[PDB]
């Protein structure tokens, strides 16, 4: 196998000893300060890995675990936005009147008079009116409860710990070799296929099974505590057939290629939903389905270990 | 030691046939320590002898009277005529002290073999104790020992193990159907297809509590399901 | 080699030992050069064995209450499907156990931390598990060189496979029924999601009308 | 469905690719295509031990079954969109 | 060769078997330095001492409840003795802090200097506050029965038994608070609730321990 | 963890512990003593 897993076991010993020595990465900065330019060169040359060493394998290992550090920080960030949307928000109120209640997800502590920033955003709530658009994401995902926001915040903390452990593992315990990184055909096949293709197929699954029925019941006008939970939308095909009457035919039109019968919930409407001013979620559903098929086709392009495929 | 518990098994190293009833057994490693093996030998002898008493009590009390049932034979209502509705506290006091004597004498025979043989009140005749768990002397009033002690020792252990399985049978064929052992044997011999282990396991005829003169005893079966 | 789908790259090192070997490694996960982590060949063989015997216990145990209720040997209260046992309470929970399923689950937690961390500490530390006091029972747990096959006086009760060739045949046949039963568990789960019926009821419905009741006529047409 | 106008497109479009790659009319694992459009021998990057005489591996089966399903889905849905079936 | 908290894993290097109740349990390497470990041995001891006193306190005052005596529960005994007995509360707190600040700073400057606190600077006591080792002061006051001298092997046995009972009394005092923050009643009422029905009156049916009820 | 305590004694870590200390001291003061414009008694 030319394309194969190839790592190195225990390359870098996990120790706080080099945290005690600032400038350990640099040949010039390791002697310590004599001059305040040292402490700016410490922070400027900190992530310039190509100037630390000349070994491209070590540079690739450092930049592959720094990406797990960035991913763990993004999962801390996303999980914090879900947590602040759960515990400090008017999102429960915002779902009942999303035209007269301002989206707020940041509340300040009343100390030095800064509690004037807790303005009257509506829904019996005081906080800072957010503008990052998370409440519209959460309506488009079919959340309808701050319990789901709290649990995906806990899942984001778990996934951030997974990313931090992953960077620790793939730098300190089992770090990949150089010719692992140089398999760009396999990286493109897996990223077009698995990241982009399977990710939009999975979001197509969430849009077909969760967000289309929940947002259809919202647009018809139903209280969010009256809407069936989305696990009661997975298990009960009868509710989905009440909402979209081609779920009664099952996945039989998909394998008999009678896909036009799926036109109840995969559409090509275009324009806007006049109830809510957004895109039709059946249209975005068929969008991510077609994007998924396209990128799963595109991720079978490059030659890795069998003679089929292109080499770049 | 030979003719082990299964045909194709190698015996453990600590089971070379010195003890009686030795079948190359212990597939859970419990006798691997010698001081643990002597105590487990003593506890097997204790469970064997009390289980033989249990079997020869349960299948004799229904021979002499097949009306008083052995499960509730411990209730004061079911005791015989000179002991009916006795205070069970005083009876428990008699049993507690008269057993805390005997069992601690036997325990100190375990902890220091040979130091407990003399009658302590009557500083005279001892008990000739050849090996641990087999005192003799006055525990052989008929003198069936002082012959082939290994033969009768294997006989005692085999009848004792069979009586252990028999007595834990006698309880479980009485929790499922609420019926004595000879009476459950007669119930099998009546209809040997609906009065078996099938359609009797799963029910527990034991009540949850019985008030014995003011005390409630928890009274559990060994499997779930009433 | 056997099992077409095998390649030449998964055949040079892969010699003929390592029981259940047929060369079928089309991705080359088991490959000793530059390996590491959980893609070590020892961990992969060990986890195939563990997945194998858990799945064959599960493959007997999903089909057993429905078969034994088809014979009437167990009552109809315990004739339930495997996914309605309480493992998936959205699919259905049997309420006639002796406890809450979370009581039973905490008992399972304690029993399986003791069953599994001990199981791992002989993979990590092969000489261990007979050293500390564990109620005298540590004489069982000495194991052997191979972590997937300890074979003490308990794990190899009847001492089956005395000779080396019979032991290799038994290690082969265990993996054979284990791979068949891993596929059987995959075809219990994916076949109980799609149908909604038990595996034995799927077998009875396939033996009733094989053409009109199969995978093709189960897409709810 | 069996014998209908959509089954006959799908089977005859999958078996067409499975007979194309075997009989030298489509690229395989063992055989690729040059900078022009000429059918040339490969390196295969692992070596195959296929007992089949043309080296037609199961990887070729998956590749040309995916290609035949792609051509069949394209022809079936295009004939549904053109009106003629 | 000695028993470890997690069988298989070797004990760490700073934790050879010489302390009472040693089982190699330091995954976070907090007592890696010998002097910080010297301080945490003292801390584990005195937390165990107060937890053994506290656990015996809760268990005795809860045997006092539910049998028929007038004793309160342990979470109610703070109010009932400052209200039944006319006790001003912040002066009871300040008297506690005075007496125990004395008794604690004596120990705190025994740790900083082991031969100190014994020069008769106190009311004329020289050997009685000498201190035998870390967390085991001894002498005529802290060991009036004199069990730290005599048979030394039985004294090491008592050291390990003290540490064992202290560990599970710390666990019990962490558990009384959780039994009260979960159920809201007495600990020996929780025991009799677990004994009247062994199933269904455990922690998994309390609604608070597992949220997936 | 001697190297961890030397890391805890570096300049930015001492800076971010001491500034949280002197921040959360003045913040608790301005909670328990609201709005001090003038030195009162
Ligand atoms: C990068 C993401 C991010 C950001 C910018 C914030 C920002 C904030 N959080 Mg938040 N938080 C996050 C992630 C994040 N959080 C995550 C992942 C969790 C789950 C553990 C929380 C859980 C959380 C709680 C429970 C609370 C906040 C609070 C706060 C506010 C004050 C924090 C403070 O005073 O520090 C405190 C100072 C030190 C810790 C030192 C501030 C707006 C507080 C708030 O909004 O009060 C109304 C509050 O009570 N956060
Ligand atoms: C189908 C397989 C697959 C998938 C899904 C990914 C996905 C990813 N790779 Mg990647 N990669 C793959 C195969 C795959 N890779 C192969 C085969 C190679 C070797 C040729 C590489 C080499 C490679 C490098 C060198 C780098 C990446 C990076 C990334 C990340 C890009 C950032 C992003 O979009 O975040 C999207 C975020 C998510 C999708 C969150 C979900 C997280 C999932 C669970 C982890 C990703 C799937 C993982 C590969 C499965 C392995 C599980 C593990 C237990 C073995 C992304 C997580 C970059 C990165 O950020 O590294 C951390 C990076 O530097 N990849
Ligand atoms: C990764 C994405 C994903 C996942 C996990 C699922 C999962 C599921 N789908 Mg689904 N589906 C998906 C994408 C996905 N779908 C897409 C992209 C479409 C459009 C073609 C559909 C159209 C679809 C229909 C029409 C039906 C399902 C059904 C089902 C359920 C049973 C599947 C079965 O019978 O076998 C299961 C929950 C069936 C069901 O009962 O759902 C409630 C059903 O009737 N799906
Ligand atoms: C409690 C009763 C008891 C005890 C203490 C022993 C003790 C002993 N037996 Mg023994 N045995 C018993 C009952 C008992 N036996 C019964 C009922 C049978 C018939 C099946 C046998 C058959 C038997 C054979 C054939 C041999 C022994 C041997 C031994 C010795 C070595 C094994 C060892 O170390 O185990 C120590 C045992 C324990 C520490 C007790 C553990 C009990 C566990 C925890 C519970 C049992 C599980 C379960 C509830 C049992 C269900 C019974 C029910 C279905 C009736 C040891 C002296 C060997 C011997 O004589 O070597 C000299 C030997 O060859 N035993
Ligand atoms: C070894 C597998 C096994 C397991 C785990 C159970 C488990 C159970 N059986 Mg059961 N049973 C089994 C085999 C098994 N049975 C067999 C082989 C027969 C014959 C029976 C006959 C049987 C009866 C007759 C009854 C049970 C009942 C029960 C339940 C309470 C006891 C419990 C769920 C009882 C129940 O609640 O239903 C009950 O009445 N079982
Ligand atoms: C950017 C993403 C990324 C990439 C490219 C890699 C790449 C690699 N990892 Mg790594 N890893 C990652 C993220 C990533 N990892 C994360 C997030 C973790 C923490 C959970 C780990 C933990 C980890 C360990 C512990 C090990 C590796 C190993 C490996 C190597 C071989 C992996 C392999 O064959 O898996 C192929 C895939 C599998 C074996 C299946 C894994 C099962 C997963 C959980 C299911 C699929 C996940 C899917 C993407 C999303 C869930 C689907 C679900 C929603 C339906 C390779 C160097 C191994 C190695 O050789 O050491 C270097 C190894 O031992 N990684
Ligand atoms: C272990 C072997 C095995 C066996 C003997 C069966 C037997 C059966 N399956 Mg099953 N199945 C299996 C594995 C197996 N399956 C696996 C691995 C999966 C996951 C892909 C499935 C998924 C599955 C579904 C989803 C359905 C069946 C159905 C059926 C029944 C009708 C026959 C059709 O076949 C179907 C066979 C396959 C889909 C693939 C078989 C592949 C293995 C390797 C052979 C029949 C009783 C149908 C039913 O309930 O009637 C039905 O709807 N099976
Ligand atoms: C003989 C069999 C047959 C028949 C009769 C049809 C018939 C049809 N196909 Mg079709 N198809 C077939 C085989 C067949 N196909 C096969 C084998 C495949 C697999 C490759 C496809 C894949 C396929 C797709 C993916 C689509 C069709 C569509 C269509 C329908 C409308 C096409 C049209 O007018 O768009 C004319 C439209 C344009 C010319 C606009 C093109 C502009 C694009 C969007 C942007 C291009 C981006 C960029 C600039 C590209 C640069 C690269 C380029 C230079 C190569 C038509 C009924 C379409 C459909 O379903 O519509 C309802 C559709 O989207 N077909
Ligand atoms: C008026 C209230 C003031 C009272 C002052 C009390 C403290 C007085 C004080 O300094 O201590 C008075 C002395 C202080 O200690 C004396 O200090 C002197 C110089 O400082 C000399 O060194 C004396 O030798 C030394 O005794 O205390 C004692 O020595 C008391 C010893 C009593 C011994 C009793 C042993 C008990 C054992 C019996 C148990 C069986
Ligand atoms: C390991 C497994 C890999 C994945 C395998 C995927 C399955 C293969 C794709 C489907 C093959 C043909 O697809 C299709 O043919 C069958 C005909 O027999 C259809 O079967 C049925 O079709 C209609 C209802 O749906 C009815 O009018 C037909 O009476 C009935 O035969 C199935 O609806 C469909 O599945």
């Amino acid at each position: 196998k030319k394309v194969k897993i190839a790592v190195d076991r225990n390359p870098v010993e996990t120790s706080f000893e080099k945290w005690a020595k600032p400038g350990h990465f640099s040949r010039t900065l390791s002697k310590g300060p004599n001059t305040t330019t040292w402490i700016w060169n410490l922070h400027a040359d900190a992530h310039d890995f190509d100037s630390h060493t000349s070994d491209l394998e070590e540079i690739s290992r450092k930049v592959f675990s720094a990406h797990f550090g960035q991913l763990g920080i993004i999962f801390i960030w996303l999980s914090g936005m879900y947590f602040h949307g759960a515990r400090f928000s008017n999102y429960e109120a915002w779902l009942s009147d999303p035209t007269h209640i301002k989206p707020s997800a940041q509340v300040v502590w009343p100390i030095v008079g800064q509690e004037i920033l807790n303005g009257d955003v509506g829904g019996g709530f005081q906080g800072i009116q957010i503008t990052s658009g998370f409440f519209q994401l959460w309506r488009a995902s079919g959340i309808t409860s701050e319990l789901q926001l709290y649990t995906t915040a806990i899942g984001g903390l778990v996934m951030a710990a997974a990313m931090f452990f992953a960077g620790w593992f793939h730098y300190h315990k089992a770090a990949p070799k150089l010719e692992w990184f140089q398999n760009v055909e396999s990286m493109l096949n897996h990223h077009l296929g698995g990241l982009l293709g399977l990710g939009s197929l999975a979001w197509a699954g969430h849009q077909i099974h969760v967000s289309l029925p929940v947002n259809k019941l919202l647009d018809a006008g139903v209280d969010p505590k009256e809407i069936p939970l989305p696990h009661d939308l997975l298990l009960n095909r009868a509710i989905m057939a009440d909402l979209y009457p081609s779920f009664a035919k099952g996945i039989a039109p998909f394998f008999t290629l009678n896909w036009s019968e799926y036109s109840d919930f995969l559409t090509f409407k275009g324009g806007l939903n006049p109830v809510t001013g957004g895109l039709w979620l059946s249209d975005t559903a068929h969008h991510h389905v077609a994007i998924a098929v396209l990128f799963l086709v595109a991720g079978h392009m490059y030659r890795t270990n069998w003679g089929i495929g292109h080499s770049m | 030691d030979r003719k082990l518990w299964a045909p194709g098994v190698v015996a453990p190293e600590y089971l070379k046939g010195d003890l009686a009833g030795d079948y190359g057994w212990d597939p859970l490693g419990l006798g691997a320590d010698p001081t643990a093996l002597k105590w487990y030998r003593q506890s097997e002898l204790q469970h064997a002898r009390w289980a033989m008493l249990g079997v020869a009590g349960v299948l004799v009390q229904e021979i002499v009277k097949p009306d008083v049932y052995f499960y509730e034979a411990g209730l004061p209502q079911n005791l015989p005529e000179p002991f009916t509705n006795i205070n069970m506290g005083g009876l428990l006091a008699w049993e507690f002290i008269l057993m805390h004597w005997v069992e601690v004498r036997r325990w100190q025979d375990y902890k220091n073999f040979g130091s407990v043989n003399e009658d302590p009140i009557f500083k005279g005749n001892k008990v000739p104790n050849p090996e641990m768990g087999y005192p003799g002397g006055i525990f052989d009033p008929f003198g069936f020992s002082k012959g082939n002690l290994k033969e009768l020792q294997t006989k005692e252990i085999k009848n004792g193990r069979l009586a252990m399985i028999a007595y834990m049978a006698f309880i479980l064929q009485a929790q499922a159907t609420g019926k004595g052992p000879l009476a459950a044997l007669s119930a099998h011999l009546s209809n040997p297809f609906g009065n078996n282990i099938l359609k009797n396991i799963g029910t527990c005829t034991v009540p949850h509590s019985v008030d014995v003169q003011g005390l409630t005893i928890p009274l559990t079966c060994l499997w779930p399901g009433s | 080699q056997l099992y077409v789908g095998a390649s030449q790259s998964s055949l040079a090192y892969l010699d003929g030992s390592l029981p259940g070997d047929f060369g079928f490694d089309p991705l080359g996960l088991l490959d000793p050069v530059n390996s590491g982590g959980f893609i070590e060949p020892k961990w992969l063989q060990y986890s195939e064995v563990i997945h194998a015997r858990w799945a064959m216990l599960g493959a007997a145990g999903c089909i057993a209450p429905e078969v034994l209720g088809a014979a009437g040997l167990i009552p109809d209260a315990t004739n339930i499907k495997w996914f309605e046992s309480g493992v998936i309470p959205p699919a259905g929970s049997y309420n006639g156990y002796w406890a809450d399923p979370y009581t039973i689950f905490f008992v399972e937690i304690v029993a399986m931390q003791f069953a599994e961390l001990r199981r791992l500490q002989d993979f990590r530390y092969p000489g261990s598990m007979g050293q500390q006091y564990f109620l005298g029972l540590e004489a069982i747990f000495k194991g052997s060189g191979d972590a997937a096959y300890p074979g003490g006086p308990f794990f190899n009760l009847f001492n089956l496979g005395k000779t080396e060739a019979a032991m290799k045949e038994l290690k082969l046949k265990e993996i054979k029924n284990g791979r068949l039963a891993m596929l059987a568990m995959l075809g219990y789960g994916a076949q109980a999601v799609m149908t909604g019926k038990g595996p034995f009821q799927n077998l009875v419905e396939h033996l009733a009308d094989p053409v009109n009741n199969n995978i093709l006529t189960n897409f709810a047409g | 469905f069996i014998g209908s106008s959509t089954n006959l497109i799908m089977v005859a479009s999958t078996t067409a690719t499975l007979a194309a790659a075997r009989f030298g009319l489509a690229p395989t694992v063992k055989k690729n295509t040059t900078a022009g459009l000429k059918l040339v021998d490969s390196k295969n990057s692992a070596g195959v031990i296929s007992n089949d005489p043309a080296g037609f591996t199961i990887v070729d089966v998956l590749a040309m079954g995916a290609a035949g399903h792609g051509l069949g889905v394209g022809i079936v849905l295009g004939l549904k969109g053109i009106g003629a079936l | 060769v000695r028993p470890v908290w997690f069988p298989g894993n070797p004990p760490p290097a700073h934790l050879d078997g010489s302390l009472a109740g040693d089982y190699g349990f330091d995954p976070l390497f907090l007592g890696q330095e010998p002097q910080t470990l010297k301080w945490y041995v003292q801390a584990e001891l005195v937390h165990g001492r107060f937890a053994m006193l506290g656990a015996a306190g809760i268990i005795l005052t809860s045997i006092g409840a539910k049998v028929g005596l007038g004793f309160p529960e342990w979470y109610d005994a703070g109010k009932v003795v400052v209200e039944k007995n006319n006790i001003d509360f912040p002066t009871l707190m300040v008297i506690q802090f005075y007496l125990m600040g004395w008794a604690e700073t004596k120990r705190w400057y025994d740790f900083k200097n082991p031969g100190s606190q014994a020069d008769g600077s106190f009311l004329g006591f020289t050997e009685e506050f000498k201190g035998l080792e870390n967390g085991y002061p001894g002498g005529r006051f802290f060991d009036p029965m004199g069990l730290s001298r005599g048979d030394a092997a039985k004294y090491q046995e008592y050291k390990q038994k003290e540490v064992k009972n202290g560990r599970l009394a710390m666990i019990a005092c962490l558990g009384f608070a959780a039994q009260y923050a979960a159920t809201g009643k007495g600990p020996l009422d929780n025991l009799a609730d677990h004994l009247a029905d062994p199933n269904h009156v455990n922690f998994a049916t309390n609604g608070v321990s597992i949220p997936i009820a | 963890m001697k190297d961890f305590t030397t890391y805890l004694s570096t300049a930015p870590v001492i800076a971010t512990i001491w500034f949280t200390f002197t921040a959360g001291l003045l913040i608790e003061i301005n909670r328990y003593f609201p709005d001090p414009l003038v030195f009162s008694f």
